[PDB]
């Protein structure tokens, strides 16, 4: 995942 | 007719000698050598045995014996002596040679206020019975002489007044593991400390100094360097001293960035009276350098760096030189000269080179790294531009003063900015790359401070590891590798504690790493190929290639599992932009292997699910861990087979690996007839590494007609190396046997 | 440490590309  | 030999032991005293219990240890230790002579050694330590002398003396000259044996032609005395020393070591910690269990000697331990106490909390008994049967104590038996002299010297848990050793290697290692997985879930925990003690006890992957000293003890400072970026002004010159005042003082080596400090002549900005230019700033980031360094010059190193167009670059250019006036002179810290494409067209093309006080040229510092186009836009309007204060100077005659006082110190270094931000993991218009750290290997994005404590400021810290190319098989072996050292370097970065809110700034934004290798040398001889005729060329892209995938790999499924660091959109990573989609063209000629790991399945894998760690790759010199695994250091060839070093104990040899097979495999430092071979090699792992690599150019004056080295060939190899990519040069060493 | 020969000819870097 990536952040956000 | 009963002349005995009264041995003293540990306040136990008077007791009779025991010449046959020495022996079996020695014979013991001997197992397994080839060309190690008992009787030798015994003969050597016997003569200088006296009557009362204590056990620990005994071993002491039983251990120097089998190390003063030590030579090209009986290698294996290195084992001998270090067993003989991991033997002396058991005792001294333990009072045995068994170590007593891993629970009980952690216990003692934090009683003892030696370990950190956090170990016990985090861990069960239950817990550390089981890692208890992952260690293996024989182990220790696989160091080298200079190896068990330095875990001795600087790595195992002591008393340092005392002298007492509190632990043994294997300890080192299991408790390395411990803390660094420490917050790993039940569930995987022991599998990952299991396989990573494994790794580091096996010598497959190398680490730091501080790591190896500090991580399961009480401390929380494992800094090995900084970057630091000083802005034009009063405030930051400030700032920049408080912050290497606090980090020296922590044994880490600094890389400053000066370049944007105004030249002298400059008008005074309201207040803050830069009309004394640039030196007088230098002597005192120098002595803020030194301030934590026993007489006020030994110890605590740093790195400078400027812009070559500066318009004080004559004078800084010559202050490391002796002969000259001391208030123009900082001797004790090196420079890195800055350099671009357009200043070696300037001396290619026999043109001027313009100077400019930074303060003066709107733009053309930060054009300067980010954009060349702009840099020579703003550069050639600021040239015919009257108003501006400026200086002309032939571009050969600076080019031949930078290459002189480097080729006279040594310490002159070269950083070539454009490479630096054109093949970089970042981008250059968010987060440039505008300074490198002390030895010229890091390259990291910084911020200048305002303050001491400034929140807005970045600093750019070391975090550090290796991969031995002596120890693994095939490099399918590296996915395993580039795991264990990516997961706990990344779990160090929350570990640890930052002195300057900069610093932990730069460390939570971009995570970054530089993982490099050791044993190159020792690698290539195994492979049977040199450094300098380029028939390591493919074999060097195989390699490095191997190595940056599974490091990306291993990030990438760790963005996955916690996700990516917090700044990941300032990479080129983030935008899915590659090391092979940006590095330097020219290196397709002198290389044709080919990728053989799928690029374009990892580019997607990126850009979706991001990278854990903005940089991962990064190729430091490294003299102390190399010599635990009996490694040839970093990517350098050795100087000979023989090194030396000294010691209180006496002189500590170490041979090469393998010299007994490899010896006219090897090519030593001064057998490569030049430098070519060596920077293509630099230029191909350049490729693929994320920052830069420490690369030294070398002369030997013999090969020169009157024993002078040309300044031709110094250009040469200058322009050489920026043509393969190469983004720094470190040392330069002169000589043709050391 | 280094002597050198401070000679330089830039008709024969003329000809070297980057």
């Amino acid at each position: 995942y990536l952040v956000g | 007719m009963n002349q005995n030999l009264l041995v003293t032991k540990r306040d136990g005293s008077t007791e009779r000698i025991n010449l046959d219990k020495i022996h079996r240890v020695l014979d013991w230790a001997a197992e397994g050598l080839h060309n190690v002579s008992i009787s030798q050694v015994e003969l050597r330590s016997h003569i200088q045995f006296y009557d009362g002398i204590k056990t620990s003396d005994i071993h002491e000259t039983i251990i120097k014996a089998a190390a003063d044996l030590i030579s090209r032609d009986a290698p294996d005395y290195q084992y001998l002596a270090a067993r003989l020393a991991i033997f002396h070591l058991r005792k001294k910690a333990y009072g045995q040679f068994e170590p007593p269990a891993l629970y009980d000697h952690v216990v003692k331990m934090v009683e003892m206020g030696k370990y950190d106490n956090h170990l016990l909390e985090d861990y069960t008994e239950e817990e550390f019975k089981q890692m208890d049967t992952f260690i293996d104590h024989d182990r220790d038996m696989t160091f080298s002489y200079a190896a068990v002299k330095q875990l001795e010297g600087k790595y195992l848990v002591q008393n340092r007044v005392t002298g007492e050793i509190y632990e043994s290697a294997q300890f080192l290692y299991i408790l390395v593991a411990a803390c660094l997985f420490s917050n790993y879930p039940r569930e995987t925990r022991l599998q990952y400390v299991k396989r990573f003690y494994d790794a580091v006890s096996t010598f497959k992957i190398s680490l730091p100094t501080p790591i190896m000293s500090g991580v399961r003890t009480p401390t929380r400072q494992f800094s090995s360097c900084v970057l630091i970026e000083c802005g034009d002004s009063l405030d930051s010159i400030n700032a920049t001293s408080s912050a290497i005042v606090k980090y020296v003082s922590q044994r880490a080596g600094i890389g400053i960035n000066a370049g944007r400090i105004r030249a002298l002549g400059s008008p005074i900005r309201g207040g803050e009276a830069f009309h004394t230019g640039c030196i007088p700033f230098y002597k005192h980031f120098q002595t803020a350098v030194k301030s934590c360094s026993q007489g006020g010059v030994r110890g605590g190193a740093a790195t400078l760096f400027y812009p070559m167009w500066h318009l004080e670059v004559e004078s800084l250019l010559v202050l490391k030189n002796n002969r000259g006036v001391e208030g123009n002179r900082v001797r004790h810290m090196d420079y890195g000269v800055q350099i671009n494409k357009l200043m070696y067209t300037r001396l290619l093309k026999g043109e001027d080179i313009t100077l400019f006080s930074p303060s003066d040229v709107p733009g053309l510092y930060d054009a300067f790294f980010a954009d060349q186009e702009e840099f020579e836009r703003l550069y050639t309007k600021y040239e015919k531009d009257d108003s501006i204060r400026k200086q002309r100077v032939k571009a050969v005659e600076l080019f031949s003063l930078m290459m002189q006082e480097r080729a006279s110190t040594g310490r002159i270094y070269i950083q070539n900015v454009d490479h630096c931000n054109t093949h970089s993991p970042f981008d250059p218009a968010i987060a440039p790359v505008r300074q490198s750290n002390l030895c010229l290997a890091i390259a990291l994005p910084t911020k200048p401070l305002n303050d001491v404590n400034d929140e807005n400021g970045e600093i750019a810290l070391c975090t550090l590891s290796a991969f031995n190319l002596g120890a693994i098989n095939n490099l399918d072996e590296l996915e395993e590798l580039a795991i264990l050292a990516v997961r706990a370097l990344d779990a160090l970065l929350d570990y640890q504690d930052y002195p300057i809110p900069a610093a932990k700034r730069g460390a939570m934004g971009r995570r970054t790493l530089g993982i490099g290798v050791i044993n190159f040398a020792y690698y290539l001889a195994k492979h049977g190929k040199r450094y300098s005729d380029g028939s390591a060329n493919n074999l060097t892209h195989k390699t490095f290639e191997a190595i940056q995938y599974y490091l990306l790999k291993a990030s990438n499924e760790l963005a996955k599992e916690q996700g990516a660091c917090p700044w990941f959109n300032e990479t080129t990573y983030a935008k899915g932009i590659l090391p092979i989609d940006t590095y330097k063209k020219d290196l397709d000629t002198i290389a044709n292997e080919p990728l053989h790991y799928d690029w374009e399945a990892l580019r997607e894998s990126i850009k979706t699910h991001g990278l854990r760690n903005s940089t991962l790759s990064a190729l430091m010199p490294s003299e102390t861990s190399s010599q635990i695994s009996n490694a040839t250091n970093g990517i350098e060839p050795p100087r000979g087979y023989v090194s030396i070093k000294a010691s209180k104990d006496g002189i500590l040899r170490q041979v090469v690996p393998d010299y007994e097979h490899l010896h006219d495999a090897y090519e030593l430092l001064w057998e490569m007839p030049g430098n070519d071979g060596y920077l293509q090699l630099v230029g191909i792992m350049q490729k693929f590494i994320d920052q830069s690599i420490s690369a030294n150019t070398n002369y030997d004056p013999s090969r020169f007609p009157s024993g002078k080295v040309p300044m031709q060939q110094l250009l040469k190899d200058l322009l050489t190396a920026y043509k393969f990519g190469v983004k720094t040069l470190y040392y330069q060493n002169t000589r043709d046997g050391a």
